[PDB]
RNA sequence: AGCUCCAAUAGCGUAUAUUGCUCGUAGUUGAACUAUUAAUAGGGACGGUCGGGGGCAUCAGUAUUCAAUUGUCAGAGGUGAAAUUCUUGGAUUUAUUGAAGACUAACUACUGCGAAAGCAUUUGCCAAGGACGUUUUCAUUAAUCAAGAACGAAAAACUAUGCCGACUAGGGAUCGGGUGGUGUUUUUUUAAUGACCCAC
């Protein structure tokens, strides 16, 4: 905001700028493989999920949508990617 | 509201340069805009240009040092001859070796001076000066 | 246009000449 | 508005206020209240018609006790600006050249030798930016660019 | 620009640089293309089932997962649509405007919002009929309406 | 000397005349590219929201007016002072209820919402709308609008005025949402994971 470089902008700056005001537009939402206790399942998860998702042995829920990212609910060992 | 894309473009430059900063940021691209930078580059009207790939519609990137006093864009590209392009050339150019007027012809895109040395005509793009 | 005016400056003229002073006979 | 005696007292409603803290008719007034409603009684009346330089011109005085003067009481304007919007009041609706007018400059009389704007910066915004040389000696320009007639293809052409 | 009213507000989602699959996804072409036409006899709108998956069935894209975009799979398949699901909701929304309207008469509100949305759909109908994958004398009606919703 | 001087001299002067608001139809403008993309073009869905936005009843605040009940009996009103009027069948006033018809103050503004006029108690019912966020959907479906249509309580006004823009940078404030950190404030096997700090 000083002044950049518009060629190779620093990393820092592509972080902190907008998402669809940098280079390449792109996302910032992720997944996340989370192991559910009820039968010890790992589930493929979206980070912004839109619906209820649902284990597929046992009937446990996972997380509602809040706003942007959801919360997942309580007793679920969640990790990135 | 999208008047034309070249408009947009040589709207953009000219105006961040009579401002008088040294990188603009042009969205989006096209061919023709493509070689209208590559002849301003020829003569030497920039610095020098850069296309950065998104693969729905390219972005372009300039570094220019001053010397864009007006350029612009004609609505009408209607048809010329030789003749014509020294009618035209003195019509609407500041003086007369001033600036440059471009051709699209069968030879494609370039200036008024390398078009009479390759004997040709066509429709008029634009001006640079 | 020119014409017209021309040609009326000449017929107004000629007509303010024909008119006359009156006369008993 | 047509009144005469009306509008007299209206624009010397401050004055009196001023100079008092109502003998507001032109027998019982007496003293500096007096003198101050004649100067700008014939002011205004020479002012309607005048050449504006010697209608006010504008008593001398070096450079910097000048400056230092028009430096606080613009000072003073803001903070009491400040007060009434922060604490919300009206207040008269002035143009963007002149200062406010308060009991401060019209009980201190500072109008005479400060004024009422900067007349350097007054004819500054007064005269009109200067633009470029007409080189387009053919077309319209627009935000498309340039627009060239067909009347004008019809001459050259 | 914002369409028959004034606002700027962007709304859009980004677009990823990589068009392929990305490393910890383990499902095939196929076994998707069971999944999404479960879900089209299931019943639902082909957006949502699109959703359902990258949120359940890790389906980054489906174009992506399987270069047939989901159209292209449902219009395989037979599931093919009579007229497109966007067209589809907005005489949805306005039948549902229009029952409003029958049973409160006197909301000027609804009687704006409806002009504008027939005036949506007029132009977008015109855009389906230049195509003309739709039948090119669509004319809407609130009977067609509430026979196509039911 | 036949007063003086100057200009054309084979030409020459005179006069007239001249050089409200929003939809939308014609027209006008209108993406990259050699079962393509999905434009910081447009529509759509979904998740959480937002709003003194809208229609329908519903519950309630006081105040005013009238009616009735009791109280002590000598003026009440309004105006600069007056007057009209009410006031021994008890005026005004104090207490009690009752009823009708309008309005929802202090909180109220550096604002929110609506296209404009307009928009302020409660809880439901119905139906719209903006923005946020999404590796969600189509595939350019957009735009400027003349004619036509919809919406607009309808004594009103009376010192107010700042160049303009196809507009470059900015700063402190707000309002609405998301992203992250951080501690408070919170609380804890049970109920809505809310408020505040700051960076984005
Ligand atoms: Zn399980």
């Amino acid at each position: 905001v000083l002044v950049q470089d518009l060629l190779h902008p620093t990393a820092a700056s592509e972080a902190r700028k907008h998402k669809l005001k940098t280079l390449v537009q792109g996302p910032r939402s992720y997944f996340l493989d989370v192991k559910c206790p009820g039968c010890l399942n790992i589930t493929t998860v979206f980070s912004h999920a839109q619906t209820a998702v649902t284990c597929e042995s046992c009937s446990t829920i996972l997380c509602t949508p809040t706003g942007g990212k959801a919360k997942l609910s309580e007793g679920t060992s969640f990790r990135r990617k | 509201t999208r008047s034309s894309v070249l408009a947009d473009a040589l709207n953009a430059i000219n105006n961040a340069e009579k401002t008088g900063k040294r990188q603009v940021l042009i969205r989006p691209s096209s061919k023709v805009i493509i070689k209208f930078l590559q002849v301003m580059q020829k003569h030497g009207y920039i610095g020098e240009f850069e296309y950065i790939d998104d693969h729905r519609s390219g972005k372009i990137v300039v570094q220019l040092n001053g010397r864009l006093n007006k350029c612009g864009v004609i609505s009408p590209r209607f048809n010329v001859k030789i003749g014509d392009i020294e009618k035209w050339t003195a019509n609407l150019l500041p003086a007369r070796q001033f600036g440059y007027v471009i051709l699209t012809t069968s030879a494609g895109i370039m200036d008024h001076e390398e078009a009479r040395r390759k004997h040709v005509s066509g429709k008029i793009l634009g001006f640079v000066y | 246009p020119g014409k017209m005016a021309r040609t009326m400056q000449r017929s107004s003229d000629v007509n303010e000449r024909k008119l006359h002073v009156p006369m008993v006979d | 508005q047509n009144d005469l005696e009306l509008q007299q007292f209206l624009r010397e409603s401050h004055l009196l206020s001023a100079f008092n803290n109502i003998v507001y008719q032109d027998d019982q007034v007496i003293g500096k209240a007096r003198s101050r409603t004649l100067e700008m009684r014939l002011n205004r009346l020479s002012r309607v018609n005048g050449h504006q330089d010697k209608i006010n011109k504008l008593e001398k005085v070096p450079m910097h006790i000048r400056r230092g003067m028009i430096d606080k009481h613009v000072k003073r304007i803001k903070k009491y600006e400040q007060e009434a919007a922060e604490g919300g009041i009206v207040l008269s609706k002035v143009k963007k050249g002149q200062f406010r007018k308060i009991e401060s400059t019209y009980k201190k009389d500072i109008e005479r030798r400060i004024g009422g704007s900067i007349k350097a910066r007054d004819k500054e915004k007064a005269t009109k930016r200067e633009r470029g040389l007409k080189i387009s000696s053919v077309g319209r320009s627009t935000r498309n660019g340039l627009i060239v007639s067909k009347r004008d293809i019809a001459r050259i052409s | 620009g914002r369409m028959h009213s004034a606002g700027k507000g962007i709304s859009s989602s980004a677009i990823p640089y990589s068009r392929n699959a990305p490393a910890w996804f383990k499902l095939s072409s196929e076994s998707v293309i069971e999944q999404i036409v479960k879900y089209a006899r299931k019943g639902l709108t082909p957006s949502q089932i699109g959703v359902l998956l990258r949120d359940a069935h890790g389906v980054t894209q489906a174009r992506v997962i399987t270069g047939n975009k989901i159209m292209r799979i449902l219009k395989s398949n037979g599931l093919a649509p009579e007229i497109p699901e966007d067209l589809y909701y907005l005489i949805k929304k306005a039948v549902s405007v229009r029952k409003h309207l029958e049973r409160n008469r006197k909301d000027k509100d609804a009687k704006f919002r409806l002009i504008l949305i027939e005036s949506r759909i007029h132009r977008l109908a015109r855009y389906y009929r230049t195509v003309a994958v739709l039948p090119p004398n669509w004319k809407y009606e609130s009977a067609t309406a509430s026979a196509l919703v039911n």
